[PDB]
């Protein structure tokens, strides 16, 4: 893309790629948080 | 939820454009499956 | 006569599934527990 | 010299259950202990494949090359030398001659001049094509040359190349797995739609041997492949054969544990379409313009503004010939769908000699003095002679001609000047005299006047495009409606899909649409007859698969969801967005449940503990 | 919009509409997960 | 950093002993990335990391 297309247009597609990666790792972080919460509940039960 | 027909009805022209987004529907489907099975799991453990 | 909310939300890509256990069986379980106790 | 024979026998297409043949490496990538998925043109498994027998007897028929040929040849003694491909295999077009020589092949895409049969007195008596022509692309290289040889060749012509994925595999068909490799890539890049296999026949009249061959084709299919510790393919799985295969493809595995799984969705896939539209009322008169007993004068042509009707250009090409619609900005057939405020139609009469004078940027007596046309005019013109009517016998001194003016004129205006023209240095004072002239003269038509001076009524249908709803656009048609069926509809511009039934709702006289709480259409008032109908789109649902462990058995049971299977597609060829695996109903114990209904399992009056939950107080198990 | 104008910018409109609707779907899904987790906790307490 | 026939990459190069077939050009891994290349001047199979 850099060797065939100008940065005047690269930034749009790389920007959509960024935001796609950001919602990817963002829902990733969200599900990680949910799993961490449920794991913490399980650990508390085990401690009791 | 039926993701494709939700997003753009039956317009076959749109379905061509949805391929360029990667796997973006299976995660939603599997999350819904998980919550659905969890409901029945909860009822069974609480009553049986 | 009119369309129910079930079919209404159906015809836009949303479906509602039925549960596994039924009210008769639930009542049977409750009655069994009460008789036992 | 090209020879004749009368030895042939035929056979309807014999079939075998093509087990596991038709696989090839799709790329040049190396993988190990990795499972991959692909999707391209492929030969389906367990498909009916034709058997052709050639053995006096002689068989060189012409056969199609729709996509590609899966060629399996159990042959010996080299009864075949080479082959040919092309588009028509006749003289006029280009064709390919890929003849595998005794130690070579020759290729050439070019013009030929064919007989029906090639041979030599092995072809240098080059009666493949009985006359020599030029050729372009040629290639010479090293020779690429109980049944024990299995010549498997796949012919592919895409991306402007000749993908001969050639595998000289040394061997009905053996129940096993064997892939195949590419061998040559040549960029020819022509159509090539038909081919004929060519053979090598040697004499003992003439003599031929015994051989057998088969024909296959490829379709776009999704496939699953398996690789061992090395880069050798071991097994493959089709993803469109059976629900078990679909489950394997979805789960991305070769073994499936006991359970219930979801594969895909289902809809009705509607048929045909309906275009209900209202009636047509308002018409405007063209007979008054095209049939006036006394036409408008050359100077006082009438500019008529058109609206408050319909534009029935359908009846506008229904006139006898001679219609000079050298029109601008629109096609005639298209005309009926355009809309304008003011169609300033102009009507005058001009002698037929100079019909071409009135046009954008045209010269002539009336074109530079009487009527000069805009260079940006968009509209059509209809002309016709009125030699029979517009000229009267006893001397037509009633009608009049005009021939002169002072200067040039702007586009689109009416000129009725009849005044004296000042010609020379002497003044005129408005009367004929010293360098003075009065232009007007009459027809004085007797039936004798010639073709050029015979009338040709030219009507300039000036569709001046401006901004109005323009009642006068064009007539609209309609069809008949069919009820209780999956139908695409368009109600006066409101498009959609569904089924239509009766109702009891009471609309107000001035309501057309109807919306529910969910903000969507539910009822429509049909225009032609003022009734009320209820719109219900076509049903749909999901698909679930019930199966025991793979290590146990192979039978499966299939469930539909939320559909009354009084309505399940009994199917003709395809009315089911489930991938068309309908099963016979009576013997398979079709049973209506509250979760759709099931096909493939029977019901008993016994009762046991639950093994596989299906739903709504039902279970299933593999027993007995 | 499919029958008014040219594909090159009709496709722009289609792209933007797709983006908006997919974002809304994501939001709804996340809300559902949160509510499901809370209901699960209540169910455990009731069972105990 | 290298560029084999337009294929860019970076890492330590070493001899790799996977039984490449003649029609096989280069190697890929499970994560869908380049792993092994052949020199189009001496024709030797190599490893990348």
């Amino acid at each position: 893309i850099l060797s065939r297309l100008d940065p005047p247009e690269a930034e749009v597609q790389i920007d959509r790629l960024i935001t796609g990666r950001l919602q990817s790792l963002q829902t990733y972080v969200t599900q990680q948080l949910i799993r961490a919460a449920e794991i913490r509940a399980s650990a508390n039960l085990a401690a009791t | 939820v039926d993701c494709t027909m939700y997003i753009c009805g039956d317009s076959t022209e749109c379905s061509n454009l949805l391929l360029q987004y990667g796997s973006f529907c299976t995660q939603l489907n599997r999350a819904l499956t998980g919550i659905a099975v969890e409901q029945d799991k909860n009822t069974q453990e609480v009553f049986a | 006569a009119a369309r129910d909310l079930i079919c209404a939300q159906k015809f836009n890509g949303l479906t509602v599934l039925p549960p596994l256990l039924t009210d008769e069986m639930i009542a049977q379980y409750t009655s069994a527990l009460l008789a036992g106790t | 010299q090209c020879v004749n024979l009368t030895t042939r026998t035929q056979l309807p297409p014999a079939y075998t259950n093509s087990f596991t043949r038709g696989v090839y490496y799709p790329d040049k990538v190396f993988r190990s202990s990795v499972l991959h998925s692909t999707q391209d043109l492929f030969l389906p498994f367990f498909s009916n494949v034709t058997w052709f027998h050639a053995i006096k007897r002689f068989d060189n028929p012409v056969l199609p090359f729709n996509d590609g040929v899966y060629f399996a040849s159990t042959e010996k003694s080299n009864i075949i030398r080479g082959w040919i491909f092309g588009t028509t295999l006749d003289s006029k077009t280009q064709s390919l001659l890929i003849v595998n020589n005794a130690t070579n092949v020759v290729i050439k895409v070019c013009e030929f001049q064919f007989c029906n049969d090639p041979f030599l007195g092995m072809e240098s008596e080059f009666r493949v094509y009985s006359s020599a022509n030029n050729c372009t692309f040629e290639y010479v290289s090293q020779p690429f040359l109980n049944f024990k040889n299995l010549r498997e060749f796949v012919f592919k012509n895409i991306d402007g190349y000749f993908k001969i994925y050639s595998k000289h595999t040394p061997i009905d068909l053996p129940q096993g797995f064997s892939a195949l490799e590419p061998l040559v890539d040549l960029p020819i890049g022509i159509n090539i739609t038909r081919f004929q296999t060519l053979l090598a026949l040697h004499r003992s009249g003439w003599t031929a041997g015994a051989a057998a061959y088969y024909v296959g084709y490829l379709q776009p299919r999704t496939f699953l492949l398996k690789y061992n510790e090395n880069g050798t393919i071991t097994d493959a799985v089709d993803c469109a054969l059976d629900p078990l295969s679909e489950t394997k493809c979805t789960l991305k595995s070769f073994t499936v544990e006991k359970g219930i799984y979801q594969t895909s969705n289902f809809r009705v896939q509607p048929t045909e379409s309906i275009v209900r539209f209202p009636n047509i009322t308002n018409l405007c008169p063209f007979g008054e313009v095209f049939n006036a007993t006394r036409f408008a004068s050359v100077y006082a042509w009438n500019r008529k503004r058109i609206s408050n009707c319909v534009a029935d250009y359908s009846v506008l090409y229904n006139s006898a010939s001679f219609s000079t619609f050298k029109c601008y900005g629109v096609s005639p057939t298209k005309l009926n769908d355009l809309c304008f405020t003011n169609v300033y139609a102009d009507s005058f009469v001009i002698r037929g000699d100079e019909v071409r004078q009135i046009a954008p940027g045209q010269t002539g007596k009336i074109a530079d003095y009487n009527y000069k046309l805009p260079d940006d005019f968009t509209g059509c013109v209809i002309a016709w002679n009125s030699n029979n009517l517009d000229s009267k016998v006893g001397g037509n001194y009633n009608y009049l001609f005009r021939l002169f003016r002072k200067s040039n004129l702007k586009p689109f205006e009416r000129d009725i000047s009849t005044e004296i023209y000042q010609a020379g240095s002497t003044p005129c004072n408005g009367v004929e005299g010293f360098n003075c002239y009065f232009p007007l003269q009459s027809y004085g038509f007797q039936p004798t006047n010639g073709v050029g001076y015979q009338p040709y009524r030219v009507v300039v249908l000036s569709f001046e495009l401006l901004h109005a709803p323009a009642t006068v656009c064009g007539p609209k048609k309609s069809t008949n409606l069919v009820k209780n069926k999956c139908v695409n509809f368009n109600f006066n511009g409101l498009t959609g899909t569904g089924v239509l039934t009766e109702s009891n709702k009471k609309f107000l006289p001035f309501q057309q649409f109807g919306r529910d709480i969910a903000d969507t259409t539910d009822a429509v008032r049909d225009p032609q007859t003022l009734e009320i109908l209820d719109i219900t789109p076509c049903s749909f649902g999901g698909v679930s698969v019930i199966t025991p462990g793979t290590n146990t058995s192979n039978q499966v049971a299939v469930l539909y969801q939320g559909v009354n299977c009084t309505e399940v597609p009994v199917a003709i060829h395809a009315d089911q967005l489930t991938p068309t695996w309908r099963v016979y109903s009576t013997g398979s114990n079709v049973f209506q449940t509250r979760a759709g209904c099931l096909i493939g399992a029977e019901h008993v009056n016994n009762s046991y503990e639950c093994d596989i939950p299906i739903g709504a107080g039902i279970c299933a198990s593999y027993q007995t």
